[PDB]
């Protein structure tokens, strides 16, 4: 049962999420239109490739954490 | 073939370690270790195939990955071994670890850029090539995202756990492996990645040379756990879908099993490892 989609501007950047050498899938996140690889843990929490050791409760929280980590930098696909 | 606590290295040992790491970077070999690690942490999943992380093979896989890296170092300078970072003891940014003669310090607050040490971008000798964003400079924020490194007391609580691992053999598991990895409990290994910050907090964490020293100490705690629990051993021991059983081979090497890696003394010893005592 996937999380709901989202779309907002967070610290000046557009973050979106939607149910769908990396893993399987389930849910997609984008930061300014560039896909952010994210992953769900068994307990329902999420991580992303920019915070891979620090679980957060939702994909929006993972998107926001990526924006905070990037400090304005574009993601690479 | 002795792995030593980083805090005890001599100036010549620090110098030779740094030079060997930089030569692996210059030759292109270093970045491929970064890429291998990223491919596994991005593919290992709690509900599917899992080998490098979030699974019982977390420990033997990183043991063999570090052995590959140590062997590559020794091809440049045979005297070099991986040192380990006991983050329960050396827990502040004024640890010698973070001095300009070794790994350099924390990142500046504007962009997290490491400004000193041999791996600072300004040296020209440490481009970040394998990356998840466009920044091409080493970053750290020591103690930024989490206040404290694990304490010795916390480490001792994890070492006391007798079972190596337990079904479902993933980030939800009870037992030693997952508590050392950090997904449950007081959190040892994951929290250290978070504490360093910068690339060490991401899938491309071997971009920071401290990766090797952190995992060398995680690997030493596995050895310490074995001595505490001579009656405990790797599990599962056969027939488990998606998980590396004891006598199954492991990707990417395909030619080695957890069973071949349980006894570190086949490859190296530590400066100090207490015997099974009671
Ligand atoms: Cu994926
Ligand atoms: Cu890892
Ligand atoms: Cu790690
Ligand atoms: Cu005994």
């Amino acid at each position: 049962a996937a999380p709901e989609s989202f779309d907002e501007v967070y610290k000046g950047r557009r973050i979106q999420g939607r149910p769908a050498h990396e893993h399987g899938g389930g849910y997609e996140v984008f930061v300014d239109g560039v896909q952010l690889h994210v992953m769900r843990n068994a307990d329902g929490s999420w991580i992303s490739v920019v915070s891979h050791y620090d679980p957060v409760p939702t994909p929006r929280a993972a998107a926001r954490a990526a924006v905070d980590e990037l400090q304005g930098a574009p993601l690479l696909p | 073939t002795v792995r030593k606590n980083q805090a005890t290295l001599t100036a010549d040992e620090k110098r030779r370690f740094v030079a060997a790491v930089l030569e692996l970077k210059r030759s292109g070999r270093y970045d491929e270790f970064v890429r291998t690690h990223n491919e596994f942490i991005m593919s290992d999943t709690d509900s599917g195939e899992r080998t490098g992380h979030r699974s019982p093979s977390f420990l033997p896989w990183h043991r063999r990955f570090l052995l590959d890296f140590e062997q590559a170092l020794q091809s440049v300078d045979s005297s070099v071994t991986l040192p380990y970072w006991d983050w329960s003891a050396d827990r502040t940014v004024r640890a010698s670890l973070w001095a300009p003669d070794f790994l350099g310090g924390t990142g500046r607050s504007t962009d997290g850029r490491v400004m000193d040490g041999p791996f600072a971008a300004s040296t020209g000798n440490w481009p970040i090539n394998v990356r998840v964003d466009s920044r091409t400079y080493l970053r750290r924020s020591l103690g930024g995202s989490v206040a404290e490194l694990p304490t010795r007391a916390e480490v001792e609580s994890v070492l006391a756990i007798s079972a190596y691992d337990l079904p479902p053999y993933n980030s939800a598991s009870e037992g030693f492996r997952n508590h050392l990895e950090g997904w449950r409990g007081v959190n040892l290994h994951n929290r250290v990645h978070v504490w360093v910050g910068g690339q060490m907090a991401t899938g491309v964490s071997p971009n920071d040379p401290v990766f090797w020293l952190h995992h060398a100490y995680v690997d030493k705690l596995w050895a310490e756990w074995q001595r505490r629990h001579p009656d405990s051993a790797y599990v599962p021991t056969g027939g488990t879908p998606d998980v590396v059983d004891l006598n199954e081979t492991m990707k990417p090497w395909n030619t080695v099993r957890p069973a071949d890696l349980l006894d570190h003394t086949a490859y190296y010893t530590f400066d100090a490892l207490e015997h099974h005592h009671h």
